[PDB]
């Protein structure tokens, strides 16, 4: 009745396995003792079926049991206010023990447990470690926190507004900037603000001493120079995922504390090099998690915003516009009738020709208007495609230029 | 419904003994292999090595025991099992091109063979000198013959060419048989003689067999289009164009019902009604399977009948280019379709 | 190496004036008269009035298929693509939908000649097209394209 | 100018349809074997050509036969720095036209590439892959080509200002 589960638990305790191997090791045995010995065959299919398809009433998974010890010697260990500001006694080593034990549940347990002990009290334990990171001034466990954290933000997205909401992304955006010899926390930091930032969840007004402007070009300046330090460069392809995560939530571009960075530095051409190798592919590198509701495409996000005012439009190249033109106009066309991004591309071609002097080259404005009028003369219904049409005509309308017939 | 795989290559071309316990496939090369059926096993026996060539065509005599291959080489040879071993016989085809298809005679005393020398070659023995010499029958045809069916009187033969087109000829050899028993198709069946041929002028005739009455002949095409000419209704045709890839071997389980098989990678059933003058899709045989959804995992080239002859088949089988050989259990399928009839 | 006698021998070429090629046959009733095909003042009164599938079945009626004149059927081609590019995009399975087998068969002949000489918007209706006789005629319609010996 | 998705699914089902084939001696000369459409010399042999097309550049040419496939293929090409990087990929494909087992190391003329596949391909080679390879071809070719040209753009800059820096 309850076989599936109760070897499952037998088995990851005596081989260490994950959860998926664990089943994967059951079905492949019992598998075989079904087809080698058919006598057998009746009882191997019910325990097959118990797979495929809870626990008896007091066992309890051993995974669970360890993240209740995990999670209260490490919340012992953050309200024990002597150890931490007047240190006596060695802690390095059994704090890493149980963030090393803690990482290996996380990543290979079952997700439904550790959601549960996280998602517990609302959200006790993980509330915690947000504080005993902001207490804790060692890298080798700053370091395992965030490895923790990152297997977290994949179970559920609750947990990225715990995180996002709290002052992990203050401090991590505080040491970044200060401490920079750090190459691996410089990175993994980078990267743990680039996930629970990938929902498109609002902050705190507060976080924006930290997360705004200045916090940009440091980011821009790592972009465009990069660090001595950074030997196989990573950081850049880092720190540009973070800044397309940042604009997700921030709306009003004149209002949107990025674009003054843009504005204020003195050239960018790396970040927009780098932009449209990822808009000549459309891949979001923001979207790492598979959690509903989807939060919208981060590049187009991006540049429907740099778009968005005349002072940010100028940062491209010629050679580049004449690029992002070529891309833009690609996918219009080469996009099917009801998708999502169709529109996207349509808005951020409107925000094209309104803040650069497109009608005074017209790269490609023939390929473009042929597009147009057959978007006009398509007769589906959906309610996309009626948005989709909705934005030509005020497209035609506002440049007429765009309506005439291809010549 | 067994799938044996041979091996990864194609097979050209396979035939079977009386007993169907051994089997003559060629494995995409010079070579006919014979395998044995050992229990649920497959053992290979002997092995034939004289051709130059890839084999396109085996037939097995069932009661002589003498096996008959043809090859690109432009050769055919004639198999006999001294105590043993196989020992060929050779053959004078007569050909300056190379060979596609034979089929041995019911009553075992000829065979002919297909060419792409634009004719056919109706071959027989000659103790003289130990030859098999043979006689052409090139009038009307233009182009390749691909496939053969030999007509229960011994003499009458079908064809499926290249030229979109399924002629009837009369294969009378005068020194080892006597004149025919007339027949719907004609009286005036001397050698060499057209006696039917088809209207249809698109795609390639890939496979062509008879009825067991001898009354119907039915031929598959390239065109998606399976046909059968009714000589008790004045040689009249009847097509079902289909809605797939087309077919390649096909032939008489009954004598109304059919079974093909191509690159379509499944077999499947057609069911004539002489009433209405009308052929119609008898559905899928093999149910699909619990990219491709068959046994055979590439296309059917050949398809023979093992048990029940074409009067009424039980068994047939099923040979194609994914190194495979299936064996079907007709009532099976009855069974496993309850949709499915076989008239 | 390199030979010194005369080589020339082997640049003409004999099997230019061979006795075994190739002949198809053609209808020999239409060489002296070809068939009128869908004539344009029947379709375009059809056409006139809207009545688009009506229109539709006047020009599969009729094809000069039998016809070895090349106007004829070009005049034919671009008078049935001349209908399906004025098309409604949803009335179009309605049509197909209407069609026998062997008139789903000669459409797919004559949408695989509209993609070969394209105006501006020629070939995005063709695709729809196509898209839906090929739900009804599958695969088999596009063999009986290629197979085809004589051309619409 | 039409869209990708049915365009692709035109040209995927006439190759299902194209790639029904069979090994086949010759009939004029002894013992060959050979793709007819490349040789001709046997018309009955040839199926039609069927042409599909987006647009009057975009198009595929499937010109079928018994034993052999021939899919010649155009690609777009706005500006003249796109014809020479299409130009120079197909090259630099053409040249691998071993490992490409179904490629030809020429064009047809008026067409970017062309394919070439055998009986002896779908005997040995997963028909159904084949056929995914050409579309995906189709659709990733525009992609690595502005790939190109964003890093030819890229590459000018940084030879502009090692130059002017020095002054």
């Amino acid at each position: 009745r309850t076989i599936g589960a109760e070897l499952m638990e037998l088995v990851r305790r005596n081989t260490g396995l994950s959860h998926e191997l664990c089943r994967v090791a059951i079905g492949i045995i019992v598998g075989h003792i079904q087809a080698s010995v058919p006598a057998s065959s009746p009882v191997m299919e019910q325990v097959l079926l118990s797979l495929v398809e809870a626990l008896p009433s007091g066992q309890v998974c051993h995974d669970q049991q360890r993240l209740e010890v995990i999670f209260a010697d490490l919340a012992r260990r953050k309200d024990d206010a002597q150890q931490r500001s007047w240190a006596l006694y060695e802690d390095e080593g059994v704090i890493r023990c149980y963030l090393e034990e803690l990482l290996h549940i996380l990543t290979d347990a079952d997700p439904e447990v550790c959601k549960k002990m996280c998602k517990r009290n609302e959200f006790e334990s993980v509330l915690a470690l947000v504080a005993y990171y902001q207490m804790e001034h060692r890298a080798s466990l700053r370091l395992l926190l965030l490895k923790c954290f990152g297997a977290m933000c994949s179970l559920d997205a609750a947990i990225i507004s715990t995180l996002v909401s709290s002052v992990l992304p203050v401090e991590l955006a505080r040491d970044m900037q200060t401490d920079t010899q750090d190459h691996q926390k410089l990175c993994y930091s980078a990267l743990i603000l680039a996930m629970v930032f990938s929902m498109g969840e609002a902050v705190p007004y507060a976080h924006y001493e930290h997360l705004g402007t200045p916090f940009a070009q440091f980011l821009l300046n790592i972009v465009e120079d990069g660090l001595p330090l950074d030997t196989t460069e990573q950081l850049p392809d880092l720190c540009v995922n973070l800044l397309l995560a940042l604009n997700l939530h921030l709306p009003a571009a004149d209002q949107n504390v990025i674009m003054a960075a843009l504005s204020k530095h003195a050239n960018v051409k790396i970040f927009s090099e780098k932009l449209l190798l990822l808009l000549n592919r459309g891949d979001d590198p923001v979207r790492i998690f598979k959690h509903e509701p989807q939060p919208p495409h981060s590049v187009l996000k991006f540049l429907q915003d740099v778009f968005g005012s005349p002072a940010t439009a100028a940062i491209f190249y010629h050679t580049d516009m004449m690029a992002l033109i070529d891309i833009t106009v690609r996918h219009i066309a080469d996009l099917s009738p009801g998708d999502k991004l169709r529109m996207e591309y349509l808005s951020l071609m409107h925000a094209i020709v309104r803040t650069t002097p497109y009608l005074q080259h017209r790269h490609r404005l023939p390929d473009l208007q042929a597009i147009l009028r057959r978007i006009l003369n398509e007769e589906e219904t959906s309610p996309q495609c009626q948005m989709d049409r909705m934005i030509v005509r005020e497209m035609c309308k506002e440049f007429l230029v765009l309506g005439e017939a291809p010549s | 419904m067994a799938y044996h795989s041979f091996l990864v290559e194609p097979i050209s071309c396979h035939a079977w003994n009386k007993d169907r316990t051994q089997i003559a496939i060629c494995p995409n090369n010079h070579e006919v292999h014979i395998y044995e059926k050992s229990g649920a096993k497959w053992t290979k026996v002997h092995e034939l090595k004289e051709h130059n060539g890839q084999v396109t065509g085996i037939d097995w005599a069932p009661e002589s025991n003498r096996i008959v291959t043809c090859g690109t080489d432009r050769n055919a040879y004639v198999w006999t099992l001294k105590g043993r071993t196989w020992k060929p016989t050779l053959v004078i085809l007569r050909i300056n091109r190379a060979a596609r298809c034979v089929r041995w005679a019911p009553n075992e005393n000829k065979f002919a063979v297909g060419s792409g020398s634009r004719v056919i070659s109706i071959c027989y023995f000659e103790q003289e000198n130990d030859w098999w010499v043979c006689k052409h029958i090139k009038k009307p045809i233009r182009s390749t013959v691909l496939s053969l069916d030999w007509h229960p009187n011994n003499v009458l033969l079908a064809a499926g060419s290249c030229d979109f087109k399924c002629r009837i000829f009369s294969a009378y050899i005068k020194e080892v048989e006597e004149r025919p028993a007339p027949t719907p198709w004609g009286s005036k069946m001397p050698f060499g003689e057209l006696m039917f041929e088809s209207s249809s002028s698109c795609g390639w005739v890939h496979g062509v067999c008879f009825s067991a009455s001898g009354s119907r002949v039915a031929w598959v095409s390239h065109d998606s289009t399976v046909c059968l000419a009714d000589a008790d209704k004045k040689m009249a045709v009847a097509t079902l164009a289909s809605e797939t890839l087309p077919l390649l071997a096909l032939t008489f389980i009954t004598d109304n019902s059919l079974v093909a098989a191509g690159h379509d990678c499944f077999p499947v059933l057609f069911t004539y009604d002489a009433a209405a003058g009308m052929l119609s899709f008898g559905g899928r045989l093999d149910v699909p399977k619990q990219g491709l959804d068959s046994l055979h995992k590439n296309s059917v080239s050949q398809i023979s009948v093992l048990s029940g002859g074409k009067a009424k088949c039980s068994q047939f089988c099923t040979t194609g280019m994914d190194g495979g050989m299936s064996i079907w259990d007709v009532k099976s399928l009855e069974s496993a379709l309850k949709d499915l009839k076989i008239k | 190496a390199r030979n010194t006698l005369s080589s020339r021998f082997r640049r003409v070429d004999i099997d230019e004036f061979d006795e075994n090629k190739f002949v198809d046959e053609q209808e020999e009733a239409a060489a002296a008269a070809a068939e009128p095909g869908p004539d344009p003042s029947e379709v375009d009164g059809l056409l006139r009035q809207g009545d688009m599938l009506r229109a539709f079945h006047a020009a599969l009626r009729n094809s000069p298929v039998n016809t070895k004149n090349q106007a004829v059927k070009e005049r034919a081609q671009g008078v049935v693509l001349k209908v399906l590019t004025n098309f409604k995009s949803s009335e179009i399975e309605q049509a197909v939908q209407s069609l026998d087998r062997n008139g789903v068969d000669l459409l797919m002949k004559y949408i695989y000649k509209g993609f070969e000489k394209p105006t501006e918007n020629s070939s995005a209706v063709l695709l729809q097209w196509h898209e839906k006789a090929l739900a009804v005629g599958g695969l088999g319609s596009i063999i009986r394209v290629l197979t085809a010996r004589k051309t619409v | 100018t039409a869209t990708l998705r049915p365009y692709l699914s035109a040209v995927r089902a006439t190759l299902q349809a194209a790639l029904c084939l069979e090994n086949f001696s010759s009939q004029v000369v002894e013992r060959h074997n050979k793709p007819e459409v490349e040789v001709r010399s046997s018309k009955e042999l040839l199926l039609q050509p069927v042409t599909i097309s987006r647009n009057e550049k975009e198009k595929v040419l499937i010109e079928g036969s018994i034993n052999s496939v021939r899919v010649s293929i155009a690609v777009k090409q706005a500006d003249e720095i796109e014809k020479i990087l299409c130009h120079k990929f197909m090259r630099f494909m053409m040249m691998r036209a071993e490992n490409f087992f179904i490629l030809r190391r020429k064009p047809v003329e008026g067409y970017d590439i062309s394919f070439l596949i055998t009986n002896f391909h779908t005997e040995q080679m997963y028909k159904h892959k084949l056929v995914d390879f050409v579309i995906h071809f189709m659709e990733e070719i525009d992609k690595e080509i502005s790939e190109m040209k964003l890093s030819v753009n890229a590459r000018a800059r940084i030879v502009a200002e090692e130059f002017l820096k020095n002054f």
